[PDB]
C-alpha cells in the first residue's frame, strides 16, 4: 500500500532469507520505485535495455 | 593451385551443399521491411 | 557457532552450522535451519504440481542414457593421481587406468 | 488497423502513448493521420487494448476475433467476420508537383506516402539511362558510370574544355559523381583539380589518362587558400573508405593506365583507348599534369636532396626547384612557375 | 531410420514421441533408436487402451487411462491423484497405464527376444508393486494377470509387431535396431561402508544417521516453520531502510584533495600526450622495423650521433650512466647492417636493468633451519592527491589532429535497412575520430605490444632491440612512417607466460619534465639534441624507463585495440536510447538534425567553472579517450572502483528520475568505493569528475 | 531492490544441499535418490589445498 | 587481422609478400574479380544479412 509496508516486506524477505542461510548484501543494494533496476550486469529503465 | 592449377569438373556441387544454396536464395528473395526501435 | 567434530573417517575437523543459533547481528550467518528449507521447498512445490518428480525423473532418466564421455566435458580437473591440474580428457584416462 | 486509423475514432486518438514525431524519407514531417497510421503499424496491442471489446454477433456466419485474430465472443467493438466473400474499368487521373494523385473534382486519391517501404531485389537486371539516380547504386558502380560516360563523349569534353568557358564541369554525371566526394574535401579537391586542368591547358602538356581522372572532380566550387594558392594532394579520398581513392600520379584500384598497351582499367574493368591518345603524350609522361604551378626541368639529383613532402612543396616560393616521386623507382625533378 | 518413422506412423504419434523424449535434455537426431521404440510403445498402448471400455458398474464393451505421452508433469499429477483416490500405493515409476478395473497401475514393454526374461527382470526391478505386459517381435507375450487383456487386444498387436519386425528388414534397419533394457541398464546402485559413513556424518546438527534425516523429510509437516523461527529471531537483523535524498550523497574520497600526499605519478607504459614521431615519409611499401628505425635515425642524423647526455632528470634509483650507454648500444644495433635486431653488448643491458640482483632460490630445508629468512611485509600502494597531469591527458588525447593511423578493410554492400543504418553510424564515427590523437596514440600502443609478443616467439634467453614506429596518413593522403623511440627487452629464462621480463624503453619527446617534476618520479630524461619544424629550435629529451611486464600483459595490450569497438558500443546505446524515446531511427538527427529536430549537443566539461556545450562528435571523442585512458590505466583499483561507482551512479540515476531509491547501508558502498582510491591517476581523476559531476547534479536539481 | 548477496558460496551448506536433494526426491526409486544424494555428502567433506 | 595472419591482402593492393606474387598474378588473370575468395586477395561482401 505505502512504501512503509513495502520496506516491511523487505525486511521480511531479508529475515527470510537468513534464515536459509542466504545473505543478501546491505552494502551493495538498494531500492527504488518498479521500472528501473539491474539483473546481472543488465540495466532495465523504462523499457530501454543496456 | 588457386592460379595455374588442374581445371577440374564442378558439375552437381549445388546438389551436394543444397541447405547453404537453399539459404542463399532464401535470403536474396528477401523483402525488407521497416525498422522499429523500443516502445519506451 | 555451529557444532565442531572430528571426522570418523579423514580424521579432519568438521563444522556443522545448519540448525544452528540464529543471527543477532546483521554480519554473514551460514545457520540454515532445515525447517524453514523444507516448508519453502514444500510451498514451491504446493505451488509447482508435479514439478519435482517430473523433473526427477527426467533427470534420472538422462543419467540412465548417458556415458562417462560426458564427463571429458570441462575445464581443467584436479588429477589425484600425480596431484596437479589436467585437462579433462587426460584426468579421466589416468583415473580409468588406474581403476583397471 | 488502418480501418481504425481511417475512422478517426476518438479511441484511436485516446490510443497513443509515445511520441509520433516520424519523418519521411524526404525528411518533412508526415501528415498527423499518416503518422498515426504508421505509429500504430509499429504499435498494434495498444490500440487494440484502447479499443474496447463486446459481444459478437449470434449470427451463424458471424463471428469475433481477438488480438491475434483469433475467434472469440470478446470481439473488437463494430468489428465482425464473415464468410459471405463479398466482390472485388478504368479512368485518367491528374498529378500535381508533390505527386499527389487529384481526380477531376479535385480529390486526393493517392498520395506520395502510400508507397510501401517493402525493399526488395528485382528478379531482373533492369538498366537505367539517367544520371541523376546513379547515387542509388554503390560508389564503384557511379565511379564506373561516370567515368564511361566521361570517356564516351570525351570528344565533346574535349572540344568543350579548348573553349574554356565553365559550362563543362557541371553536367548531370559530375552532379552524381560529387555525392560520393567527401563534403569537408570536396571545395579542396575541385579546386586543386581545376588549378591542374587550367594549367595543363595553358602549356600544352595535355595528357588524356590525367584529363579523365580528374575531370569528375571539378564541379564543386573552388575553395583556395588564405594565400589564393590552389590546395595541393597526393591522392583523392571518396566516400567507403579504403580502397574508394584516386591516386593522383601513379594510379589506384578504382583507375589505372597501361600505356604501353594503352588501357584504361577502371574499378577491375579493362578498355582500350586507341584513337584518343596523341603521339606525343607519352613522351610528356607524368611530371607536368600532378601539382598546380609545378613544371619538371630534369631528373633525379641526389645532390638536390631526398623527396619533398606536399607540406614542403606547399610552402615553397617561385622559382625554386624540387624533386618529387612519382612511384617506386620513377623519381622526378620539377620547378614552382608563377602561372 | 528417420524416413521410416515417419512413414510407419501416424504424423500425431511421432510428434508425442518427440515431444516427450526431447525433455532428455539432449539431441533428438543423432540417436534415433529410442525414438523408434518410444513411438512403437505408444502405439502399443494406444491400442491397448482403444477396444474395452467400462460402464457405471464395469460392463465390457474406458478401462484405461494412458499416462504415456502426456507432459511428466501432468502425468505426474494425474498418477498422484489416482492413487490418492483409489487408496493404492503410488509406484516410484512412471506408469505407462493404468487399469480402472483392478485399480492398478501397469506397464508394457516391447523386446526382441523372449518375454519371460524380460518381464523378470521387470518384476526385480519394480518388485510387485506394478502389474506388467510383455510381447515381444518373436510372437511372445506374458501377462502378470491373465485376465487383463482379451484375445483381440493381443492378436492385434500381435500383428502390428509382427508386421513391423518384417518390414525392418527390407531396407536393412533390424540390424541397426536397438533392444530396451540398455537405456535402463544401470538399476542397482549399493553405496559401499565408506561411503555410507560419509553420508552419515554430514546430516544436520539433530539427527544421527542419514535414516534419521530421511524419514524426517519424508514424514514431517513442517509448514509454518518459517513465521516461527521469523518470531523468535532479535530484532537486530534488520535491513534498516533509509530513504535517501540529495544531501545524503557527498564527495567520494576528500583525501584526495589532501595537499600533503603526493602527486600521483605517470605509470603508463608509454607517452601518451608527450610523444615525439621523427616523421619520414614513404611510398607505403611494408619494411621491416629495424630498416625504418635506421632510416629514420639517418633523416634525424644529429640525434643518432649525439654521444655526450645533458642529464635533465634522474630517478630515485635507476642509474643514468648504465641507461645512456644501453641507448647508446640499442642505436648502435639499429645503425648496424646485420639483419637481426639482437644486442651484442650485452654487458650495460644486464647492469642497467637490475637483472644480476635477483635473489638466488635455496633450498628450503636451509630456509626452515636459517633464523633470518622471514616472509616480507606486502608493499601496499601509496596514497596519492589528484594529478593535474590527467587533466591535460585527457584534454590533447581528445583533440583532433592533423595525421590519422586507421585503415581497415571493407565490408560488402548494404542492403537491408539495419546494414544501411549501421554503415551509417560507422561513417560518422570514423569520420569524427579518424584524425583523433586518441586512435594513433591506441595504434602505437597495440602496434609496440603485438612486435614485443611477437620477438618473445623464439628470442627468450637474449636481449633484443625493438623500436617504437607507427605508420601514420594525413588528410593530403601522403603517408609517414613515425619513429617514437627505441625498447630494449631483456631475457625471460623460465618458461611460464605469467612472467615478468624486464624491458626499458627510451621514448623521444618535447616536453621539459622540470615544468611538472610530480609527472615523473619514476623517468630518467637525458637532452639528445634539437629538432627545426618551422625554423625554430625545439629541443628534444629522451625518457628512458625500466619495465616489468608478462606475456599475459602483451596480449593484453594486444587485445587493447577493443576501445574501439568499446566506445563505438557505447555510442550506438546512446543512439538506440534516442531511437527508443522515438519509434524511429535517430542517428543522422542526433548528428547532423532534420527539419523536425536539431543538431543534439552534449555537456562536455567545464570552463572557468562554467558548463560548455559541444557537438555529438566531441562527446565521441572524449568517449574514446575515455575508453582508451581506461584500459591503458587498468588495474584491479580500478576495475573495483567502476564496480562500485556503478551502483553509486544508478542510485543518483534513480534520484534524478524522482524514483524514490531507498538505501540501506550506504556508507558501506561509500567504504567499498574509498578501498580502491589509492594511487591509480584514473582512479583518482574519476573521482575528482565524480565530485564534480555530483556537485553539479545538485546545483542544477533545485531548479 | 537490485539485490546482491554476499559471501555466497560461503555460507551455503552441502548439508542444506543434500536436504534440498532429499526433498524433491522424495518419490523417486531408492537407487537414484542415493545417487542424487552422493554428490551433497562428498562435498560436504571437501578438504581444500592451500 | 585475417589478412595480416594468412598475407592474403587484396590481389589489387600494392603490398609485396612471397604470396602476394601469386595473388596478384592471380587477380590480373581472373575476370570474375568479384567471385575471388578473401583468402586468395579478392573483395569481402560479408554484412550483416549475410
Amino acid at each position: 500500500k505505502d512504501e512503509e509496508t513495502c520496506m516491511e516486506g523487505i525486511n521480511d524477505f531479508y529475515r527470510t532469507c537468513k534464515l536459509l542461510g542466504i545473505n543478501m548484501s546491505k552494502k551493495k543494494s538498494y531500492c527504488n520505485e518498479t521500472g528501473m533496476f539491474e539483473f546481472t550486469s543488465m540495466f532495465y529503465r523504462d523499457g530501454f535495455v543496456s | 593451385w588457386n592460379t595455374y592449377g588442374p581445371i577440374g569438373d564442378t558439375e552437381g556441387f549445388e546438389r551436394v551443399y543444397e541447405s547453404f544454396f537453399l539459404r542463399k536464395m532464401r535470403l536474396d528473395n528477401a523483402t525488407w521491411g521497416r525498422i522499429t526501435f523500443g516502445p519506451v | 557457532k555451529g557444532k565442531q567434530y572430528i571426522s570418523d573417517v579423514t580424521g579432519c575437523t568438521m563444522v556443522d552450522p545448519t540448525n544452528g543459533p540464529l543471527p543477532e547481528d546483521n554480519e554473514p550467518s551460514a545457520y540454515a535451519q532445515l525447517d524453514c528449507v523444507l516448508e519453502a521447498l514444500d510451498r514451491m512445490d504446493e505451488e509447482h504440481p508435479g514439478l519435482f518428480q517430473a523433473a526427477s525423473q527426467n533427470a534420472m532418466e538422462t543419467l540412465m542414457v548417458t556415458t562417462v564421455d560426458k564427463l571429458t566435458q570441462g575445464r581443467q580437473t584436479f588429477d589425484w593421481t600425480v596431484c596437479r591440474n589436467q585437462p579433462a580428457a587426460t584426468a579421466l584416462n589416468t583415473t580409468i587406468t588406474s581403476f583397471r | 488497423i488502418l480501418c481504425m486509423v481511417f475512422s478517426q475514432d476518438t479511441r484511436m486518438f485516446q490510443g497513443v502513448r509515445g511520441e509520433i514525431n516520424f519523418l519521411n524519407r524526404a525528411g518533412q514531417l508526415l501528415s498527423p493521420m499518416y503518422q498515426l497510421q504508421r505509429y500504430f503499424l509499429n504499435r498494434s496491442n495498444d490500440l487494440f487494448d484502447q479499443w474496447g471489446y463486446e459481444e459478437s454477433p449470434k449470427a451463424s456466419e458471424l463471428h469475433g476475433i481477438n488480438e491475434s485474430m483469433n475467434a472469440s465472443d470478446y470481439t473488437l467493438k463494430g468489428v465482425v467476420v464473415t464468410r459471405n466473400v463479398i466482390d472485388d474499368e478504368t479512368e485518367k487521373v491528374s498529378i500535381t508537383k508533390n505527386l499527389s494523385l487529384i481526380k477531376r473534382t479535385g480529390e486526393v486519391i493517392m498520395g506520395a506516402n502510400d508507397v510501401s517501404e517493402l525493399e526488395s531485389q528485382a528478379q531482373l537486371m533492369i538498366t537505367y539511362d539517367t544520371p541523376k539516380m546513379w547515387e542509388m547504386g554503390t560508389t564503384k558502380e557511379l565511379v564506373q558510370n561516370t567515368y564511361q560516360w566521361v570517356l564516351k563523349n570525351l570528344v565533346t569534353l574535349k572540344a568543350q574544355f579548348l573553349l574554356g568557358k565553365e559550362d563543362m564541369f557541371q553536367w548531370d554525371a559530375f552532379e552524381a559523381f560529387e555525392s560520393i566526394i567527401p563534403q569537408k574535401m570536396a571545395g579542396q579537391y575541385s579546386g586543386f583539380a581545376r588549378a591542374v586542368l587550367k594549367q595543363m591547358r595553358d602549356q600544352e602538356v595535355m595528357k588524356t589518362d590525367q584529363f579523365i581522372k580528374l575531370l569528375p572532380f571539378c564541379f564543386s566550387p573552388p575553395k583556395l587558400r588564405s594565400n589564393g594558392e590552389p590546395y595541393q594532394f597526393l591522392k583523392l579520398v571518396l566516400k567507403g573508405g579504403g580502397e574508394n581513392f584516386i591516386e593522383v600520379r601513379k594510379g589506384s584500384p578504382l583507375f589505372s593506365y597501361n600505356p604501353q598497351t594503352e588501357v584504361l582499367t577502371i574499378c577491375g574493368r579493362m578498355m582500350s583507348l586507341k584513337g584518343k591518345i596523341e603521339d606525343e603524350e607519352r613522351n610528356r609522361s607524368m611530371g607536368n599534369a600532378v601539382l598546380a604551378g609545378f613544371l619538371v626541368s630534369g631528373k633525379y639529383d641526389p645532390d638536390l636532396g631526398d623527396f619533398k613532402t606536399i607540406e614542403e612543396l606547399e610552402k615553397l616560393k617561385p622559382g625554386e626547384k624540387a624533386n618529387i616521386l612519382l612511384y617506386q623507382g620513377k623519381p622526378v625533378k620539377v620547378v614552382k612557375r608563377k602561372r | 531410420m528417420d524416413t521410416f518413422i515417419t512413414r510407419n506412423f501416424q504424423t500425431t504419434i511421432i510428434q508425442k514421441a518427440k515431444n516427450t523424449m526431447a525433455e532428455f535434455s539432449e539431441d533428438p537426431e543423432l540417436q534415433p533408436a529410442m525414438l523408434f521404440n518410444i513411438c512403437v510403445h505408444l502405439e502399443v498402448c494406444y491400442v491397448i487402451s482403444d477396444m474395452n471400455f467400462l460402464d457405471e458398474e464395469g460392463k465390457a464393451y474406458p478401462q484405461y487411462e494412458v499416462i504415456e505421452g502426456m507432459p511428466r508433469t501432468i502425468a505426474w499429477m494425474v498418477q498422484r491423484s489416482l492413487a490418492q483416490e483409489h487408496g493404492i500405493e503410488t509406484p516410484k515409476y512412471l506408469a505407462d497405464l493404468f487399469d480402472y478395473k483392478t485399480k492398478r497401475f501397469i506397464e508394457v514393454g516391447i523386446t526382441k527376444g523372449l518375454a519371460d526374461d524380460y518381464f523378470w527382470k521387470k518384476k526385480e526391478k519394480l518388485g510387485n508393486s506394478m502389474e506388467l505386459m510383455i510381447f515381444s517381435y518373436n510372437q511372445d507375450y506374458s501377462l502378470s494377470n491373465e485376465s487383463s487383456l482379451d484375445e483381440e487386444g493381443k492378436g492385434r498387436v500381435l500383428s502390428r509387431l509382427t508386421e513391423l519386425q518384417a518390414e525392418l528388414s527390407l531396407k536393412n534397419l533390424w540390424q541397426v535396431l536397438i533392444g530396451e533394457e540398455d537405456v535402463e541398464k544401470g538399476i542397482d546402485f549399493k553405496l559401499g561402508q565408506t561411503i555410507s559413513r560419509l553420508r552419515d556424518i554430514s546430516v544436520p546438527a539433530g539427527f544421527s544417521n542419514f535414516e534419521g534425516m530421511r524419514s524426517y523429510i519424508d514424514n514431517i509437516d513442517p509448514k509454518g516453520a518459517i513465521e516461527r523461527n521469523l518470531a523468535r529471531m532479535s530484532p537486530l537483523v534488520s535491513v534498516t531502510p533509509k530513504k535517501l535524498t540529495w544531501e545524503d550523497l557527498r564527495p567520494i574520497g576528500p583525501h584526495i584533495y589532501n595537499h600533503e600526499l603526493p602527486e600521483v605519478p605517470y605509470n603508463a607504459f608509454l607517452l601518451m600526450s608527450d610523444e615525439l614521431g621523427l616523421a619520414n615519409m614513404t611510398e607505403g611499401k611494408s619494411k621491416k622495423p629495424k630498416t625504418l628505425a635506421k632510416e629514420c635515425l639517418e633523416k634525424y642524423s644529429t640525434l643518432r650521433d649525439q654521444t655526450d647526455p645533458i642529464l635533465i632528470m634522474k630517478s630515485e634509483k635507476a642509474n643514468e650512466n648504465f641507461l645512456w650507454k644501453l641507448w647508446r648500444d640499442c642505436v648502435n644495433t639499429i645503425s648496424n647492417e646485420e639483419m637481426s635486431n639482437e644486442l651484442q653488448k650485452t654487458n650495460y643491458a644486464k647492469w642497467a636493468t637490475g637483472d644480476g640482483l635477483t635473489y638466488q632460490k635455496i633450498m628450503k630445508e636451509v630456509a626452515i633451519d636459517d633464523e633470518t629468512m622471514c616472509q616480507e611485509e606486502p608493499k601496499i600502494p601509496n596514497k596519492c592527491r589528484v594529478a593535474a597531469w590527467v587533466q591535460t591527458e585527457m584534454n590533447l588525447l581528445s583533440t583532433l589532429t592533423s595525421k590519422r593511423a586507421l585503415d581497415l578493410p571493407e565490408i560488402g554492400p548494404d542492403v537491408a535497412p539495419v546494414e544501411h543504418v549501421g554503415s551509417e553510424r560507422r561513417k560518422y564515427f570514423v569520420n569524427e575520430i579518424n584524425y583523433c590523437k586518441a586512435s594513433t596514440v591506441m595504434m602505437k600502443y597495440v602496434l609496440f605490444h603485438t612486435s614485443l609478443l611477437n620477438e618473445s616467439n623464439a628470442s627468450m634467453g637474449k636481449y633484443k632491440v625493438i623500436p617504437i614506429t607507427n605508420r601514420v596518413v594525413n588528410e593530403k593522403g601522403e603517408s609517414f612512417d613515425m619513429l617514437y623511440g627505441l625498447a630494449v627487452k631483456g631475457q625471460s629464462h623460465l618458461r611460464g607466460d605469467t612472467d615478468v621480463v624486464t624491458v626499458v624503453t627510451f621514448e623521444f619527446s618535447s616536453t621539459d619534465p622540470r615544468v611538472d617534476s610530480g609527472k615523473w618520479p619514476k623517468y630518467t630524461v637525458f637532452r639528445i639534441g634539437s629538432l627545426f619544424v618551422s625554423g625554430r629550435e625545439k629541443s628534444v629529451y629522451l625518457y628512458c624507463r625500466v619495465n616489468g611486464t608478462n606475456k599475459i600483459q602483451m596480449k593484453w595490450g594486444m587485445e587493447a585495440r577493443r576501445c574501439l569497438l568499446q566506445s563505438m558500443q557505447q555510442m550506438e546505446a546512446i543512439v538506440e536510447q534516442e531511437s527508443s524515446i522515438q519509434g524511429y531511427d535517430m542517428t543522422k538527427a542526433c548528428f547532423k538534425g532534420d527539419r523536425v529536430n536539431s543538431p543534439k549537443t552534449f555537456s562536455i566539461g567545464t570552463q572557468e567553472g562554467k558548463l560548455v556545450k559541444g557537438s555529438f562528435g566531441k562527446a565521441l571523442r572524449v568517449i574514446f579517450t575515455k575508453c582508451l585512458m581506461h584500459y591503458v590505466f587498468g588495474n584491479a583499483q580500478l576495475e573495483g572502483f567502476s564496480a562500485e561507482s556503478r551502483r553509486l551512479l544508478l542510485l543518483i540515476q534513480a534520484l534524478k528520475d524522482r524514483k524514490g531509491p531507498w538505501v540501506f547501508d550506504l556508507e558501506g558502498m561509500y567504504s567499498g568505493i574509498e578501498e580502491c582510491i589509492s594511487n591509480n591517476p584514473w582512479v583518482i581523476q574519476s573521482a575528482y569528475w565524480f565530485n564534480e559531476w555530483l556537485g553539479f547534479e545538485k546545483e542544477g536539481s533545485k531548479v | 531492490v537490485t539485490g546482491d548477496n554476499t559471501k555466497w558460496n560461503e555460507c551455503l551448506n552441502p548439508r542444506i544441499f543434500l536436504a534440498m536433494t532429499e526433498r524433491i526426491t522424495r518419490d523417486s526409486p531408492i537407487w537414484f535418490r542415493d545417487f542424487c544424494s552422493i554428490a551433497p555428502v562428498l562435498f560436504s567433506n571437501k578438504i581444500a589445498r592451500l | 587481422d585475417y589478412r595480416y595472419t594468412y598475407k592474403c591482402h587484396r590481389g589489387d593492393s600494392k603490398v609485396e609478400g612471397k604470396r602476394m606474387k601469386i595473388i596478384k598474378e592471380l587477380w590480373e588473370n581472373t575476370k570474375g574479380r568479384d567471385g575471388l575468395l578473401v583468402a586468395d586477395g579478392g573483395p569481402n561482401i560479408y554484412n550483416l544479412r549475410n
